[PDB]
Protein backbone atom coordinates (compact mmCIF):
# COMPACT_ATOMS: atom_id res chain seq x y z
CA UNK A 1 0.00 0.00 0.00
CA UNK A 2 0.68 3.34 0.66
CA UNK A 3 3.30 4.77 3.29
CA UNK A 4 4.53 8.06 4.85
CA UNK A 5 7.98 8.79 6.99
CA UNK A 6 7.41 12.28 9.12
CA UNK A 7 9.75 13.58 12.11
CA UNK A 8 7.91 15.71 14.52
CA UNK A 9 10.03 18.06 16.67
CA UNK A 10 9.21 19.87 19.81
CA UNK A 11 10.86 22.84 21.65
CA UNK A 12 9.66 24.27 24.86
CA UNK A 13 10.42 27.08 27.13
CA UNK A 14 10.30 27.01 30.80
CA UNK A 15 11.42 29.56 32.16
CA UNK A 16 12.93 29.01 35.57
CA UNK A 17 13.22 25.08 34.98
CA UNK A 18 16.52 25.06 32.78
CA UNK A 19 16.54 25.75 28.92
CA UNK A 20 14.07 24.97 26.60
CA UNK A 21 13.89 21.15 26.01
CA UNK A 22 13.86 19.36 22.29
CA UNK A 23 12.18 15.97 21.17
CA UNK A 24 12.69 14.57 17.60
CA UNK A 25 10.33 11.87 16.64
CA UNK A 26 10.26 9.75 13.77
CA UNK A 27 7.50 7.47 12.27
CA UNK A 28 6.76 5.08 9.15
CA UNK A 29 3.50 5.37 8.90
CA UNK A 30 2.36 4.21 12.51
CA UNK A 31 5.87 3.12 13.86
CA UNK A 32 8.04 5.21 16.45
CA UNK A 33 11.24 4.23 14.80
CA UNK A 34 14.03 6.80 16.39
CA UNK A 35 13.88 9.06 19.51
CA UNK A 36 16.08 11.81 20.84
CA UNK A 37 15.71 13.96 23.76
CA UNK A 38 17.95 16.83 24.98
CA UNK A 39 17.10 15.82 28.73
CA UNK A 40 18.88 12.86 28.14
CA UNK A 41 22.20 12.27 30.73
CA UNK A 42 23.66 11.50 26.38
CA UNK A 43 21.83 13.21 24.35
CA UNK A 44 21.26 11.18 21.33
CA UNK A 45 19.37 9.46 18.42
CA UNK A 46 17.94 6.06 19.81
CA UNK A 47 16.90 3.07 18.00
CA UNK A 48 12.84 2.42 18.90
CA UNK A 49 12.21 -0.27 16.27
CA UNK A 50 14.42 -3.66 14.92
CA UNK A 51 14.61 -2.56 11.51
CA UNK A 52 17.18 0.81 12.14
CA UNK A 53 18.58 -1.07 15.11
CA UNK A 54 20.84 -2.41 12.02
CA UNK A 55 21.90 0.66 10.87
CA UNK A 56 25.82 0.98 11.32
CA UNK A 57 27.59 3.71 13.96
CA UNK A 58 27.87 6.47 10.72
CA UNK A 59 23.95 6.65 10.62
CA UNK A 60 23.81 7.34 14.54
CA UNK A 61 26.11 9.90 14.77
CA UNK A 62 24.93 12.00 11.67
CA UNK A 63 21.39 11.77 13.22
CA UNK A 64 22.44 12.45 16.76
CA UNK A 65 24.80 15.72 15.66
CA UNK A 66 21.88 16.74 13.51
CA UNK A 67 19.62 16.47 16.63
CA UNK A 68 22.19 17.98 18.69
CA UNK A 69 22.43 21.03 16.94
CA UNK A 70 18.52 21.68 16.32
CA UNK A 71 18.72 21.63 20.04
CA UNK A 72 20.70 24.52 19.64
CA UNK A 73 19.25 26.52 16.55
CA UNK A 74 15.23 25.73 18.14
CA UNK A 75 16.61 27.77 21.43
CA UNK A 76 17.18 30.86 19.26
CA UNK A 77 13.58 30.35 17.41
CA UNK A 78 11.90 30.29 20.55
CA UNK A 79 13.89 33.81 21.26
CA UNK A 80 13.37 34.85 17.75
CA UNK A 81 9.20 33.85 18.12
CA UNK A 82 9.25 35.44 21.12
CA UNK A 83 10.40 39.07 20.09
CA UNK A 84 8.05 38.64 16.87
CA UNK A 85 5.01 38.39 18.69
CA UNK A 86 6.49 41.04 21.50
CA UNK A 87 6.01 38.46 24.34
CA UNK A 88 7.31 38.53 27.85
CA UNK A 89 9.97 36.37 29.24
CA UNK A 90 7.91 35.11 31.42
CA UNK A 91 5.86 32.34 30.06
CA UNK A 92 6.26 29.10 28.73
CA UNK A 93 6.04 28.69 24.84
CA UNK A 94 6.25 26.03 22.21
CA UNK A 95 7.51 25.46 18.68
CA UNK A 96 6.53 22.31 16.35
CA UNK A 97 7.58 21.00 13.01
CA UNK A 98 6.43 18.35 11.34
CA UNK A 99 8.26 17.05 8.00
CA UNK A 100 8.74 14.21 5.84
CA UNK A 101 6.98 12.61 2.73
CA UNK A 102 3.97 10.37 1.40
CA UNK A 103 4.63 7.55 -1.21
CA UNK A 104 2.56 5.17 -3.36
CA UNK A 105 2.62 1.80 -3.89
CA UNK A 106 5.41 1.91 -6.52
CA UNK A 107 7.57 4.13 -3.69
CA UNK A 108 7.05 7.37 -5.74
CA UNK A 109 6.39 10.61 -3.93
CA UNK A 110 2.80 11.45 -3.48
CA UNK A 111 3.64 14.68 -1.68
CA UNK A 112 6.06 16.11 0.71
CA UNK A 113 5.83 18.42 3.96
CA UNK A 114 7.58 20.71 6.07
CA UNK A 115 5.40 22.97 8.75
CA UNK A 116 5.53 24.86 11.48
CA UNK A 117 4.04 26.19 14.43
CA UNK A 118 3.46 28.26 17.50
CA UNK A 119 2.12 27.86 20.57
CA UNK A 120 -0.42 25.00 18.69
CA UNK A 121 -1.35 27.73 15.70
CA UNK A 122 0.07 27.71 12.49
CA UNK A 123 3.39 29.46 11.84
CA UNK A 124 4.85 29.05 8.38
CA UNK A 125 4.35 25.88 5.91
CA UNK A 126 5.99 24.90 2.63
CA UNK A 127 3.21 24.80 0.03
CA UNK A 128 2.22 20.99 -1.96
CA UNK A 129 3.86 22.64 -4.60
CA UNK A 130 7.53 22.30 -2.88
CA UNK A 131 8.13 26.04 -4.17
CA UNK A 132 6.50 28.49 -2.24
CA UNK A 133 5.57 29.19 1.78
CA UNK A 134 2.11 30.31 3.82
CA UNK A 135 3.01 32.53 6.27
CA UNK A 136 0.17 32.54 8.69
CA UNK A 137 0.99 36.35 9.86
CA UNK A 138 3.32 39.22 9.34
CA UNK A 139 5.38 37.73 12.41
CA UNK A 140 6.11 34.79 10.48
CA UNK A 141 6.23 36.67 6.91
CA UNK A 142 9.61 37.90 8.55
CA UNK A 143 10.75 34.31 8.53
CA UNK A 144 9.38 33.66 5.28
CA UNK A 145 11.51 36.77 3.65
CA UNK A 146 14.58 35.09 5.20
CA UNK A 147 13.54 31.54 4.03
CA UNK A 148 13.31 32.81 0.49
CA UNK A 149 16.46 34.65 0.20
CA UNK A 150 18.62 31.48 1.39
CA UNK A 151 16.51 29.02 -0.96
CA UNK A 152 15.19 27.28 1.53
CA UNK A 153 12.37 25.81 -0.15
CA UNK A 154 14.87 24.88 -3.32
CA UNK A 155 16.83 22.45 0.07
CA UNK A 156 13.63 21.00 1.11
CA UNK A 157 12.33 19.73 -2.64
CA UNK A 158 16.02 18.25 -3.07
CA UNK A 159 15.46 16.66 0.27
CA UNK A 160 11.94 15.31 0.01
CA UNK A 161 12.27 14.50 -3.34
CA UNK A 162 15.10 12.43 -2.72
CA UNK A 163 16.76 11.30 0.68
CA UNK A 164 13.34 11.36 1.93
CA UNK A 165 11.71 8.46 -0.37
CA UNK A 166 15.03 6.76 -0.54
CA UNK A 167 15.21 6.25 2.90
CA UNK A 168 11.76 5.40 3.18
CA UNK A 169 12.15 2.40 0.54
CA UNK A 170 15.02 1.62 2.58
CA UNK A 171 13.19 1.67 5.88
CA UNK A 172 9.69 -0.34 4.15
CA UNK A 173 12.12 -3.30 2.44
CA UNK A 174 14.68 -3.99 6.11
CA UNK A 175 11.44 -3.57 7.78
CA UNK A 176 9.00 -5.09 5.47
CA UNK A 177 8.09 -8.43 7.58
CA UNK A 178 6.16 -5.63 10.23
CA UNK A 179 5.92 -2.25 7.97
CA UNK A 180 4.73 -3.66 5.06
CA UNK A 181 2.31 -6.33 7.20
CA UNK A 182 -1.59 -5.20 7.52
CA UNK A 183 -3.43 -6.84 10.47
CA UNK A 184 -6.86 -6.98 10.34
CA UNK A 185 -9.50 -5.57 13.03
CA UNK A 186 -10.93 -8.68 15.15
CA UNK A 187 -14.67 -7.55 15.08
CA UNK A 188 -17.35 -8.35 17.49
CA UNK A 189 -20.95 -6.59 18.15
CA UNK A 190 -21.72 -6.33 21.47
CA UNK A 191 -25.36 -5.72 22.56
CA UNK A 192 -26.71 -3.73 25.70
CA UNK A 193 -30.58 -2.61 26.70
CA UNK A 194 -30.93 1.09 27.69
CA UNK A 195 -34.65 0.57 28.22
CA UNK A 196 -37.55 -1.39 27.80
CA UNK A 197 -37.50 -0.69 24.51
CA UNK A 198 -34.37 0.26 22.89
CA UNK A 199 -30.75 -1.26 22.72
CA UNK A 200 -27.69 -0.60 21.91
CA UNK A 201 -25.37 -1.73 19.22
CA UNK A 202 -21.76 -1.85 19.41
CA UNK A 203 -19.43 -2.95 16.75
CA UNK A 204 -15.84 -3.10 17.85
CA UNK A 205 -12.76 -3.24 15.44
CA UNK A 206 -9.27 -4.59 17.83
CA UNK A 207 -5.44 -5.65 17.28
CA UNK A 208 -5.79 -3.52 13.79
CA UNK A 209 -2.53 -2.16 12.23
CA UNK A 210 -2.06 0.50 10.92
CA UNK A 211 -4.99 2.90 12.51
CA UNK A 212 -6.74 3.73 9.44
CA UNK A 213 -9.91 1.94 9.46
CA UNK A 214 -13.41 3.06 8.21
CA UNK A 215 -16.43 1.67 10.85
CA UNK A 216 -19.84 2.27 9.83
CA UNK A 217 -23.66 1.01 10.93
CA UNK A 218 -26.11 1.02 8.08
CA UNK A 219 -30.31 0.27 8.67
CA UNK A 220 -31.60 -1.75 5.74
CA UNK A 221 -28.22 -0.18 3.89
CA UNK A 222 -28.82 3.28 4.94
CA UNK A 223 -25.82 5.40 6.78
CA UNK A 224 -26.59 6.02 10.00
CA UNK A 225 -23.51 8.92 10.46
CA UNK A 226 -25.49 11.72 12.45
CA UNK A 227 -26.75 8.46 15.02
CA UNK A 228 -23.36 6.34 15.40
CA UNK A 229 -21.61 7.42 18.46
CA UNK A 230 -17.71 6.64 17.67
CA UNK A 231 -14.90 6.80 19.26
CA UNK A 232 -11.55 8.23 18.58
CA UNK A 233 -9.29 5.74 17.15
CA UNK A 234 -6.75 3.97 19.85
CA UNK A 235 -3.40 2.38 20.41
CA UNK A 236 -3.83 -0.99 22.31
CA UNK A 237 0.12 -0.82 23.34
CA UNK A 238 0.99 -4.09 21.25
CA UNK A 239 1.38 -1.58 17.79
CA UNK A 240 -2.08 -2.34 17.54
CA UNK A 241 -4.94 -0.12 17.41
CA UNK A 242 -8.93 0.10 18.49
CA UNK A 243 -12.23 1.15 17.26
CA UNK A 244 -15.77 1.24 18.22
CA UNK A 245 -18.99 2.55 16.57
CA UNK A 246 -22.45 2.44 18.46
CA UNK A 247 -25.85 3.28 17.45
CA UNK A 248 -29.65 3.20 19.78
CA UNK A 249 -31.67 0.91 18.64
CA UNK A 250 -35.28 -0.44 18.63
CA UNK A 251 -35.95 -3.51 20.87
CA UNK A 252 -36.83 -6.10 18.11
CA UNK A 253 -35.14 -4.67 15.39
CA UNK A 254 -31.47 -5.47 15.64
CA UNK A 255 -31.54 -7.69 12.73
CA UNK A 256 -32.13 -4.63 10.05
CA UNK A 257 -29.00 -3.13 11.53
CA UNK A 258 -25.25 -4.13 9.92
CA UNK A 259 -21.78 -2.85 10.79
CA UNK A 260 -19.61 -2.79 7.84
CA UNK A 261 -15.70 -2.41 8.58
CA UNK A 262 -13.42 -1.53 5.68
CA UNK A 263 -9.05 -2.21 6.25
CA UNK A 264 -6.42 -3.02 4.74
CA UNK A 265 -5.49 -6.52 6.55
CA UNK A 266 -8.88 -7.75 5.53
CA UNK A 267 -9.26 -9.91 2.39
CA UNK A 268 -12.42 -8.23 1.74
CA UNK A 269 -14.99 -5.67 3.80
CA UNK A 270 -16.84 -6.86 6.44
CA UNK A 271 -20.79 -6.89 7.24
CA UNK A 272 -21.82 -7.69 10.84
CA UNK A 273 -24.44 -8.07 12.67
CA UNK A 274 -25.46 -8.81 16.29
CA UNK A 275 -25.33 -12.46 16.79
CA UNK A 276 -27.75 -13.87 19.69
CA UNK B 1 -5.30 29.01 22.59
CA UNK B 2 -5.73 25.90 24.89
CA UNK B 3 -6.88 22.85 23.99
CA UNK B 4 -8.37 19.97 26.92
CA UNK B 5 -7.62 16.54 26.64
CA UNK B 6 -10.01 14.05 25.18
CA UNK B 7 -9.46 11.17 27.74
CA UNK B 8 -10.31 7.32 26.89
CA UNK B 9 -9.19 4.54 29.53
CA UNK B 10 -9.91 0.45 28.29
CA UNK B 11 -7.73 -2.70 28.43
CA UNK B 12 -5.42 -3.89 25.68
CA UNK B 13 -7.53 -7.44 25.47
CA UNK B 14 -10.95 -7.82 26.04
CA UNK B 15 -11.40 -8.15 29.81
CA UNK B 16 -11.91 -11.41 31.43
CA UNK B 17 -11.86 -11.62 35.29
CA UNK B 18 -8.51 -13.70 36.28
CA UNK B 19 -6.69 -13.11 33.00
CA UNK B 20 -3.50 -10.83 33.14
CA UNK B 21 -4.24 -8.21 30.73
CA UNK B 22 -2.74 -4.13 30.61
CA UNK B 23 -4.74 -0.35 31.36
CA UNK B 24 -4.46 2.11 29.28
CA UNK B 25 -5.44 5.30 29.66
CA UNK B 26 -5.21 7.31 26.25
CA UNK B 27 -4.80 11.23 26.49
CA UNK B 28 -5.25 13.00 23.10
CA UNK B 29 -6.08 16.06 20.92
CA UNK B 30 -4.52 18.11 24.06
CA UNK B 31 -2.45 21.89 24.07
CA UNK B 32 0.06 22.74 25.58
CA UNK B 33 1.97 19.30 26.43
CA UNK B 34 2.37 19.32 30.13
CA UNK B 35 0.01 16.67 31.39
CA UNK B 36 -0.55 14.41 34.42
CA UNK B 37 -1.82 11.29 34.75
CA UNK B 38 -2.50 8.81 36.85
CA UNK B 39 -3.99 5.01 36.96
CA UNK B 40 -5.98 4.06 39.46
CA UNK B 41 -6.80 0.41 41.69
CA UNK B 42 -9.70 1.10 43.50
CA UNK B 43 -9.37 5.12 44.26
CA UNK B 44 -5.16 4.88 44.76
CA UNK B 45 -2.42 5.98 42.75
CA UNK B 46 -1.03 2.60 41.21
CA UNK B 47 2.68 2.82 41.12
CA UNK B 48 5.41 2.82 38.15
CA UNK B 49 2.79 3.41 35.67
CA UNK B 50 4.84 3.76 32.00
CA UNK B 51 4.05 5.90 29.29
CA UNK B 52 4.92 6.27 25.36
CA UNK B 53 6.88 8.87 23.91
CA UNK B 54 5.44 12.72 23.74
CA UNK B 55 3.82 12.74 20.09
CA UNK B 56 1.45 14.98 18.16
CA UNK B 57 -1.00 14.55 15.26
CA UNK B 58 -1.70 16.42 12.06
CA UNK B 59 -3.69 19.23 13.65
CA UNK B 60 -0.53 19.91 16.05
CA UNK B 61 -2.19 18.57 19.21
CA UNK B 62 -0.30 15.84 21.82
CA UNK B 63 -0.99 12.08 22.42
CA UNK B 64 0.19 9.90 24.76
CA UNK B 65 -0.44 6.61 26.11
CA UNK B 66 -0.14 5.58 29.91
CA UNK B 67 -0.06 1.77 30.40
CA UNK B 68 0.44 -0.76 33.42
CA UNK B 69 -0.18 -4.83 33.72
CA UNK B 70 -3.31 -5.89 35.50
CA UNK B 71 -5.28 -8.67 36.51
CA UNK B 72 -9.18 -7.67 36.35
CA UNK B 73 -12.04 -8.99 38.65
CA UNK B 74 -15.25 -8.77 39.03
CA UNK B 75 -14.72 -6.17 42.10
CA UNK B 76 -12.09 -4.43 41.44
CA UNK B 77 -12.77 -1.10 39.86
CA UNK B 78 -10.00 1.01 37.89
CA UNK B 79 -9.83 4.47 36.53
CA UNK B 80 -7.55 7.32 35.54
CA UNK B 81 -7.25 10.52 37.07
CA UNK B 82 -5.43 13.64 34.25
CA UNK B 83 -4.58 17.27 35.12
CA UNK B 84 -4.20 19.69 32.32
CA UNK B 85 -3.42 23.62 32.64
CA UNK B 86 -7.20 24.00 30.68
CA UNK B 87 -9.03 21.98 34.05
CA UNK B 88 -9.62 23.76 37.20
CA UNK B 89 -9.40 20.20 39.14
CA UNK B 90 -8.36 16.79 37.90
CA UNK B 91 -10.65 14.60 35.87
CA UNK B 92 -11.46 11.01 36.58
CA UNK B 93 -12.73 8.84 34.22
CA UNK B 94 -13.61 5.21 35.17
CA UNK B 95 -12.83 2.05 33.06
CA UNK B 96 -15.56 0.42 31.37
CA UNK B 97 -15.04 -3.15 30.08
CA UNK B 98 -18.05 -2.85 27.50
CA UNK B 99 -16.27 0.94 26.40
CA UNK C 1 17.18 9.77 7.48
CA UNK C 2 16.72 13.77 8.55
CA UNK C 3 17.61 16.23 6.52
CA UNK C 4 20.80 18.03 7.64
CA UNK C 5 20.17 21.86 6.31
CA UNK C 6 19.02 24.33 9.09
CA UNK C 7 18.60 27.83 9.28
CA UNK C 8 16.90 29.60 12.06
CA UNK C 9 13.69 31.76 11.86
Amino acid sequence: GSHSMRYFYTAMSRPGRGEPRFITVGYVDDTLFVRFDSDATSPRKEPRAPWIEQEGPEYWDRETQISKTNTQTYRENLRTALRYYNQSEAGSHIIQRMYGCDVGPDGRLLRGYDQYAYDGKDYIALNEDLSSWTAADTAAQITQRKWEAARVAEQDRAYLEGLCVESLRRYLENGKETLQRADPPKTHVTHHPISDHEVTLRCWALGFYPAEITLTWQRDGEDQTQDTELVETRPAGDRTFQKWAAVVVPSGEEQRYTCHVQHEGLPKPLTLRWEP
Amino acid sequence: IQRTPKIQVYSRHPAENGKSNFLNCYVSGFHPSDIEVDLLKNGERIEKVEHSDLSFSKDWSFYLLYYTEFTPTEKDEYACRVNHVTLSQPKIVKWDRDM
Amino acid sequence: FEDLRVLSF
